């Protein structure tokens, strides 16, 4: 597994249009798409308010916050059980391939991710906050 | 009736019984002792 | 950026990646010293704060903190 | 493109996508007449930038308030220039001591 | 059962905004696209100049009318004039301030015209055209709060 | 054929080994408590009923049982009301001489001191003065004696009784299936002409034959035992035509069409009784006569098993336009498979109804005796307006929560559902805006008004003098219905309300109801009330409209509809739920209804109640509303401290009770405010501090102590806040009016 | 909305029949003299009550004057026909029924 580069020219589902979409944080600092395949043509519910149809095929959608584009993960995976990916786009035209990082979804293991922000301690094991008084930034004893 | 006792047994039933029964106790003391502000009998 | 550390408490339950709607947490193998699998999260980055995580998590403490730190448009959860 | 068959994600196109759009501008170089857009821009050439503007409305503003304490609130008779005109709330401290 | 009204903005149905009539009407736009602050090739001293006379000239009247000296015969126009003056300059101030905070960042994307045309962006939207559109506005506003008072003392059915 | 009786025969066993099991209902309440959270839980859930199941039979056949049980209480607390008017009142004493015995229908004990309570009413006896109207509710109807009130009271209970059989019985013998609650069409068919249009023609037969002519022998001084009991009015036509000539000529007039013939008892005459200051009964009679044959040809308008009539999907799915898509397409099946669709819409509609009642019944005084016993009048208005705001923030509820757990996308395309939802932030975003310039606009005056007068500056006030904001077009419908009888509705010979203009009918030597005449205080009161309608509205429309997904939270359906929070995430999402702002529209609903009945009270007891002593009336307050209305130390002042003087005098008197729950509900107020202003992380804290002491001593229970939920904190509260703020002003209210009235 | 790319400029579909329709269907009903009117109409009246608050045009109409209640109910039915109209004709050459 490598990678997906996110295909442009896909099409997007049967939307009649809402206020919920995207604002001008789209145009100025960034963006999501989700992308996914739908074996038939169903009315999903749009994370921003209203219901949309997904096309046979192929399907992109908009959104402006990634919790939009994994709520929507969430549900097609639930409710439909597609296997939906999203990116980060920027004004710039640079798109990050975000949901399935590793291809697998993270609920499962793949055998080559590695773990960060792992206290190998225990919870009632940090330090007091005397002891990491004065470093700079404030900072809790989790560090 | 067991399951009817049980119930009558549940925790709001048994207050409600409680209290009017405590209540009345009390209504009955004023009733026949009326206005006792200190312990003189 | 929100902290979100994961403490030697993990039972490889993956409840709390489930619970995640950001897709901050992630299980690896074999980092706990434990059994199959501990819980990960390399992309703090992009966690709200909302505790979900630690919501779902079995273990008497939390093996999964979040501690609110420096806030951002992804950290307070801005579509705008 | 961008409006081909349901196609509203261009790499390409990143304004339409975003919804970068311009909805009422109109970039038509005519609308003034040249005179008077040439005393438009020439009353204005002094004050056209923001340490000037804001020179001229400190020394207005200061001038302003200054000239109304001093002349401009005796001249809109205000009732706290023009003093009590009455022996005032003096003798009549409070209704049991009718203090001054 | 044909003919719907309501349509997704430029027929992106994502971006959020519902095209309607009240947006996008040939006589709403028409006149919207004609104000001076959507003259986008046009110097932004000028649409300041016209934008700063009518609301000057506006915001004299409930000054006049309704102010603490409006039951003076002569004074209630001149103090609604001065009124009218300061708070005028009062916005010049929030407009140069405004132009100091906001044109910092220089955006980098592009903008169209519901058309698929892009233009340049407004010169406006910039520190030079900000300053010198809030140099217009003081002018063009303490005019037209001039200007009030002159109608005040000179249209024939003023009250 | 389609629409008919279908019931499933003994569905559930009677028996009482599910009252043994608290929590039954429920698969996360039948494990049994080990915390007490399981104790609130219980009773949070038990009447959520799509909670327990989720097919819409069991549902629905609960819910119809359910209201079987309250119809029963509600027939048990009128049978109880009745009983009460029977046997511990002065009503007989009431007829005789309604403008001065106080109704009373409530005696007291004598226990610890309370018999104080037991007022002197009038009439040879000692109670408690009620404010419920009953009295003039049963001299309407004619009742005249102590026993008629009994023998209503005894078939009141003969009814609940059957109400509690039938709920027993339509669950556990035979309990309708689904198919049978879904005949929407043959339900509005017998609702309209058998509840309403046979109920109204019943009740009209009851005012031909009953009511008018004992009422018109009450008004002609005739002593009630002295009266004709009604049997002998139905009996013998003689007698009512010897009051009624027209009951001579029987009920051919009415098949002849001869109809005229009935205007003795049919009236249109319009305005008041000036024996009693209420509305002719024959007026009445002849109303509900009318609304009758309305409700009985309305009733034949669905479709149920001939082809004739309307299916209400086809009169839906049909209207649509170019701006609503496809239109009311998808709603006949959310309004036949979700029941709290429907509770939306009628409770929106009953509170809406109720509060109308309350602006009608003052202003038309139904009842005889009713206009000039000034404290049930403000009662009425009160209470009815009170009972409106609530339903209608249900009615927000539980929109609210079909739009969570009942709506379903798949359903709602590009309906006006679907575009609802589509335009939210549009809908929401003018209503607030409209609620801050509202706000502004409205208070603003008032704080403009407030400050002009402490500066020294009456001349620029927002007065009837200085700066006149007068309301013209609410002065233009009341001069144009004043003026109805004379062009726009001549077979009426006066309007329907004094209010509209004219002169006053005084009743007793008090005012019962005059001309209200409309200032710049009216017109900043009623911006006021549209100001805080429209906030409310905003809380309960954001709840309903953003109780799926938010631009904040966009899987808030998933969470629920009554959740405390996300988190203190995004910088907190706390209130996010539906639940919550319904919690916020119920302390909006109270600061509005507050003000709807501070300005009835105050403008009845300045601009109408009072006393006509000489020629010339002398209102109860002095007519202070008009010039010091304007204000916000004006209402402190002239209302709230000036007419607090008897409320907090009242010791020593039978008003001793309201002020003591005056205080009482000031304290209930404030406990709220624990509740409301705190979280569940102190007191989780400190009650794990008193468990241990309960543990040192080996008293700590099993039943694990927990402090109330973060929803259950904010429930409470707002339970508490309601509670003695409306206690407050009820005993506010009653002691005043009491007094001066 | 599949269709609906650009919001048509003809969003309402004009025939300017309509208006002159519901005027006409309005107005000649509003012509016709009554018993209530005192012999008159309402259209009638409304236009006697025009020149008689024109004939002090300065001055506006009163609270008391009966021309706002000409005024209200000629263009309530007048409003209402007209749109009714617009409705009915686009319905006729739409589909709708
Ligand atoms: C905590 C504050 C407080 C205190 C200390 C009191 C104290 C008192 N109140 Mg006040 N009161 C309070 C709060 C308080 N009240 C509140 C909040 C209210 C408003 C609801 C009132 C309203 C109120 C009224 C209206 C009245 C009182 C009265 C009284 C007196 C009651 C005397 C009595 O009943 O003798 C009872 C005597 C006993 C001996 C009973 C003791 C209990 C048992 C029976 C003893 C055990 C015997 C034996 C072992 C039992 C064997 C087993 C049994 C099952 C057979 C007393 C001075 C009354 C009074 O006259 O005051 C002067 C009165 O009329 N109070
Ligand atoms: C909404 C329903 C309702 C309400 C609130 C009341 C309230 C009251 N009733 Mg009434 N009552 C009702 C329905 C109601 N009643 C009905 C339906 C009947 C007919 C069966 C009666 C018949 C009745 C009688 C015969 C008497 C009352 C009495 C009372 C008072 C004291 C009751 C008591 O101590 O309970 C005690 C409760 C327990 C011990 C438990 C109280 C004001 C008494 C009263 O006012 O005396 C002056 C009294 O003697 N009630
Ligand atoms: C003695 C007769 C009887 C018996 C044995 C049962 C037995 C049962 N019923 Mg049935 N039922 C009956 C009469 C009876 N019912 C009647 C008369 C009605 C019509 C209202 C119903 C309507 C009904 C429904 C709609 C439902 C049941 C259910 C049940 C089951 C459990 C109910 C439970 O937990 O009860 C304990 C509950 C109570 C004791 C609450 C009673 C509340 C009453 C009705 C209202 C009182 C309000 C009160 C005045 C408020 C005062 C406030 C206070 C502050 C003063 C069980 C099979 C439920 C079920 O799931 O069955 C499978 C269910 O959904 N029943
Ligand atoms: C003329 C026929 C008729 C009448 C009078 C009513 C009357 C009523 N229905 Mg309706 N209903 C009808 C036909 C009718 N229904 C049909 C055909 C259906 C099937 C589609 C329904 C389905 C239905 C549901 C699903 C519900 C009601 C409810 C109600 C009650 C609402 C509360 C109210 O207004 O209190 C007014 C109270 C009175 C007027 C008191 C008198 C009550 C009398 C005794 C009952 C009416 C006669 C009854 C319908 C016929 C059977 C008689 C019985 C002896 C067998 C009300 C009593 C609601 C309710 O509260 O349920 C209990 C409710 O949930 N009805
Ligand atoms: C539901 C409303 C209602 C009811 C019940 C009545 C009832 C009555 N009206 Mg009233 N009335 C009403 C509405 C009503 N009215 C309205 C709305 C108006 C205005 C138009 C009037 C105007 C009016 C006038 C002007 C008069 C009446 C009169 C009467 C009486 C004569 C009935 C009659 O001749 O009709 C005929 C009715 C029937 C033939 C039905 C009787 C059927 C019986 C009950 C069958 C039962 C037999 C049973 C199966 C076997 C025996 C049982 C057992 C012994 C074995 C009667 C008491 C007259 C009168 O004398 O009043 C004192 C009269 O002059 N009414
Ligand atoms: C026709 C009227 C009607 C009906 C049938 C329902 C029915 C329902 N509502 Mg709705 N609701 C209504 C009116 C109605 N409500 C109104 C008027 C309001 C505004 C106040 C609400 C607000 C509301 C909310 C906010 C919620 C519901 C919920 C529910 C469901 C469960 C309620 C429950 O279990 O409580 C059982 C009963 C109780 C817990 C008792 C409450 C006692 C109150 C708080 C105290 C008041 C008592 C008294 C008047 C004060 C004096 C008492 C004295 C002792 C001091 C159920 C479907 C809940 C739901 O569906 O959850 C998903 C929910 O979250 N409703
Ligand atoms: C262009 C037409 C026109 C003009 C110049 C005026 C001018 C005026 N009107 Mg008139 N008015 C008009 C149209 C007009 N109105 C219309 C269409 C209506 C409806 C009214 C209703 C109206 C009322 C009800 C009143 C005025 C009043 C006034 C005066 C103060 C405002 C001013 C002389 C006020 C006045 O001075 O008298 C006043 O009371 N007008
Ligand atoms: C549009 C907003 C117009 C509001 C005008 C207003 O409310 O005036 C409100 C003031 C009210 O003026 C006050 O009226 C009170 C009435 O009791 C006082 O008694 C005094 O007359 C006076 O203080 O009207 C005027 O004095 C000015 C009249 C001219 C109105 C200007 C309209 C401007 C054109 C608007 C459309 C473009
Ligand atoms: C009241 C003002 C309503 C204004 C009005 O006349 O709207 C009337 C307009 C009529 O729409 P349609 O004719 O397409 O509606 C057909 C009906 O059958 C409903 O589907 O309603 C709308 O466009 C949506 C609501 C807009 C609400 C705008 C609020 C301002
Ligand atoms: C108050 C009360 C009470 C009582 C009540 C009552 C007493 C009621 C009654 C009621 C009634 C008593 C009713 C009746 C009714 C009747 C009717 C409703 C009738 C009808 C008729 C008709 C509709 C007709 C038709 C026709 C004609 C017209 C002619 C011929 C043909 C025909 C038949 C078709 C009680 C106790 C419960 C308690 C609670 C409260
Ligand atoms: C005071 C308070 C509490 C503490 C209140 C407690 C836990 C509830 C107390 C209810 C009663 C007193 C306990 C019931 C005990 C028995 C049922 C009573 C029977 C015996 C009696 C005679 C004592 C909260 O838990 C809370 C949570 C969230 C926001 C605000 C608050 C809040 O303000
Ligand atoms: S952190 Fe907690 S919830 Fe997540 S995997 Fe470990 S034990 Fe399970």
């Amino acid at each position: 597994w490598t990678v997906p580069t996110l295909n442009p020219d896909t099409p997007s589902p049967i939307f009649g249009g809402s206020t919920g979409g995207l604002l001008r944080k789209a145009q100025t600092e960034e963006f999501y798409v989700i992308t996914w395949e739908a074996k038939k043509e169903q009315i999903f519910e749009m994370p921003t308010g209203g219901a949309a149809i997904m096309r046979q095929g192929p399907n992109l959608l908009k959104f402006g916050k990634k919790e939009q584009c994994l709520a929507l993960t969430t549900q097609l995976r639930n409710k439909f059980k597609l296997t939906p990916c999203f990116y980060r786009v920027f004004p710039d035209g640079k798109v990050q391939y975000l949901h399935p990082a590793d291809g697998v979804y993270p609920e499962k293991v793949n055998a080559g991710r590695v773990g960060a922000n792992q206290n190998m301690r225990r919870i009632g094991q940090n330090v007091n906050p005397i002891k990491v008084k004065f470093s700079g930034r404030m900072m809790s004893p989790a560090e | 009736m067991k399951d009817f006792t049980t119930y009558l047994s549940t925790a709001p039933v048994i207050a409600t019984i409680w209290f009017t029964f405590t209540a009345g106790l009390l209504i009955e003391i004023n009733r026949y002792f009326p206005d006792p502000l200190v312990f003189s009998f | 950026a929100h902290i979100v550390k994961i403490y030697d408490t993990c039972i490889g339950c993956t409840q709390c990646v489930r619970a995640c709607p950001l897709d901050v947490l992630e299980m690896v193998p074999w980092d706990g010293c434990k059994a199959s699998q501990m819980a990960s999260a390399p992309r703090t980055e992009d966690c709200v704060g909302c505790k979900r995580c630690e919501t779902a998590c079995p273990t008497d403490f939390l093996s999964v903190r979040v501690y609110l730190g420096s806030e951002s448009t992804r950290s307070m959860g801005l579509s705008y | 493109k961008y409006g081909e068959n349901s196609r509203y994600f261009d790499l390409q196109d990143m304004e339409n996508t975003t919804g970068s759009w311009d909805m009422y501008g109109v970039d038509e170089k005519k609308r003034y007449p040249d005179n008077q857009a040439k005393f438009f821009t020439q009353a204005t050439d002094i004050i056209s930038r923001r340490e000037s503007l804001r020179a001229l409305v400190a020394l207005s503003g200061i001038a302003a308030i200054v000239t109304y304490g001093l002349k401009g609130a005796k001249d809109a008779d205000l009732p706290i220039t023009k003093g009590p005109q009455t022996t005032g709330e003096n003798g009549k401290g409070g209704s049991v001591r009718s203090r001054l | 059962k044909k003919a719907q009204v309501i349509s997704p903005v430029n027929g992106d149905p994502f971006v959020g905004m519902l095209e309607t009539p009240v947006t996008s009407a040939p006589i709403v736009a028409t006149y919207l696209s004609n104000l001076p602050a959507y003259r986008t090739g046009v110097a932004p001293v000028l649409r300041g100049v016209e934008i700063g006379l009518a609301h000057g000239f506006l915001l004299a009247g409930p000054f006049i009318k309704l102010g603490p000296l409006r039951n003076v015969p002569e004074t209630a126009e001149i103090a609604g004039s001065l009124s009218a003056a300061g708070l005028v300059l009062i916005l010049a101030l929030c407009l140069s301030i405004y132009g100091s905070a906001q044109f910092q960042s220089t955006p980098s994307i592009g903008v169209k015209t519901l058309s698929g045309r892009s233009v340049a962006r407004d010169p406006l939207f910039s520190a030079d055209g900000w300053s010198e559109f809030a140099a217009g506005f003081l002018v063009g506003g303490e005019a037209g709060v001039a200007w009030a008072y002159v109608c005040t003392q000179i249209l024939p059915y003023y009250s | 054929k389609k629409v008919k009786i279908a019931v499933d025969r003994n569905p559930v066993e009677t028996s009482f080994e599910k009252w043994a099991k608290p929590g039954h209902f429920s698969r996360t309440l039948s494990k049994g408590p080990n915390t007490t959270t399981w104790i609130w839980n219980l009773h949070a859930d038990a009447h959520d009923f799509d909670s327990h199941t989720s097919d819409l039979e069991e549902i629905s056949r609960k819910v119809f049982s359910a209201h079987f049980g309250q119809l029963g209480i509600i027939f048990i607390w009128l049978s109880g009301m009745y009983f009460h008017g029977a046997r511990f009142s002065n009503y007989e004493a009431w007829l005789s001489d309604p403008t001065h015995i106080k109704p009373s229908a409530q005696v007291v004990w004598p226990i610890v001191g309370q018999e104080i309570l037991n007022g002197d009413v009038g009439g040879g006896f000692q109670g408690i003065q009620i404010t419920s109207g009953f009295f003039q509710l049963w001299r309407a109807s004619g009742i005249t004696s102590e026993l008629q009130l009994y023998t209503t009271a005894i078939g009141g209970l003969v009814m609940a009784a059957a109400m509690f059989f039938a709920g027993w019985f339509h669950y556990h013998k035979a309990a309708p299936k689904l198919e049978w609650f879904q005949n929407v069409e043959s339900m509005l068919n017998h609702h309209l002409g058998g509840l309403l249009g046979l109920g109204s023609l019943a009740w009209a037969g009851h005012q031909i034959h009953v009511s008018l002519p004992v009422n018109k022998l009450l008004d002609a001084g005739v002593d009630p035992k002295e009266i004709p009991l009604p049997h002998d009015l139905l009996l013998n036509r003689a007698i009512m035509a010897d009051l009624y000539p027209s009951f001579a000529k029987g009920i051919a007039p009415f098949f002849t069409l001869n109809w005229s013939e009935y205007s003795d008892f049919l009236t249109f005459k319009g305005g008041l009784n000036p024996v009693t200051g209420g509305l002719w009964l024959s007026d009445t009679a002849h109303h509900h006569v009318a609304i009758a044959v309305l409700f009985l040809v309305a009733g034949h308008m669905y479709r149920t098993n001939w082809g004739i009539g309307h299916s209400m999907k086809e009169i839906l799915e049909a209207h649509r336009g170019p701006f609503t898509g496809e239109g009311h397409v998808g709603l006949y099946e959310i309004l036949t498979t979700s029941w709290h669709a429907q509770l939306a819409i009628n409770l929106a509609l009953f509170g809406s109804l109720s509060i109308i009642v309350a602006h009608h019944m003052y202003a038309m005084p139904p009842y005889p005796y009713l206009a000039t016993d000034y404290g049930t009048q403000l009662s009425l208005f009160t209470h009815h307006t009170w009972i409106g705001g609530f339903c209608i923030v249900g009615a927000g509820a539980h929109a609210a929560i079909f739009m969570v757990r009942d709506y379903d996308p798949t359903n709602n395309y590009n309906n006006l559902l679907d575009r609802v939802i589509r335009h939210r932030d549009a809908i929401i975003s003018h209503l607030n805006w409209v609620c801050i310039f509202l706000g502004f606009h409205s208070f603003g005056l008032y704080i403009h008004n407030d400050t002009m007068s402490a500066l020294g500056r009456p001349q620029d006030m927002f007065s009837d003098t200085a700066i006149q904001l007068q309301p013209v077009f609410a002065q233009w419908i009341q001069n144009t219905h004043f003026l109805a009888p004379q062009l726009t509705a001549p077979n009426a010979l006066a309007a329907t309300s004094l209010t509209w203009g004219g002169d006053l009918v005084a009743v007793g030597g008090k005012v019962a109801m005059m001309p209200i005449s409309l200032g710049t205080s009216d017109f900043m009161v009623h911006h006021i009330h549209a100001f805080t309608i429209h906030v409310t509205v905003l809380i309960l429309l954001k709840g309903v409209l953003f109780a799926r997904s938010s631009r904040l939270i966009p899987d808030k359906a998933n969470l629920g509809f009554r959740f405390p929070c996300d988190g203190p995430g995004r910088g907190g999402t706390c209130q996010v739920s539906a639940w919550d702002h319904v919690f916020l529209g119920l302390f909006w609903m109270y600061n509005s209804l507050s003000i709807v009945i501070f300005h009835f009270s105050w403008k009845m007891q300045s601009d109408v109640w009072g006393t006509v002593t000489a020629s010339g009336v002398s209102h109860i307050t002095g007519g202070n509303f008009a010039q010091s209305a304007n204000t916000i130390n004006g209402w402190l002042r002239d209302f709230l401290w000036a007419q607090s003087s008897q409320v907090i005098q009242s010791y020593g008197s039978a008003l001793s009770a309201y002020g003591l729950i005056f205080l009482g509900a000031h304290f209930v107020w404030a406990f709220s405010l624990m509740f409301l202003f705190s979280g569940r992380g102190y007191w989780q804290e400190l009650i794990e501090s008193i468990v241990w002491a309960h543990n040192k001593l080996k008293v700590a229970p099993a039943i694990q102590p927990r402090a109330l939920s973060i929803t259950q904190g904010r429930a409470v509260g707002v339970a508490h806040y309601l509670l003695g703020g409306i206690a407050t002003t009820w005993s506010f209210f009653l002691a005043r009016i009491i007094s001066v009235g | 909305e599949a269709s609906n790319k650009s919001f048509p400029r003809d969003w309402v579909k004009t025939d300017p029949l309509v208006p002159v329709l519901g005027f006409a269907g309005w107005t000649i009903p509003a012509n016709i003299g009554v018993s209530a009117f005192g012999g008159q109409s309402l259209f009638g009246l409304f236009t006697q009550s025009i020149g008689e608050n024109l004939a002090h045009f300065p001055t506006g109409p009163a609270l008391d004057d009966k021309f706002w209640l000409y005024l209200i109910t000629y263009h309530l039915g007048l409003f209402l026909t007209i749109t009714l109209g617009q409705i009915g004709v686009q319905g006729r050459k739409q589909g709708y029924w």
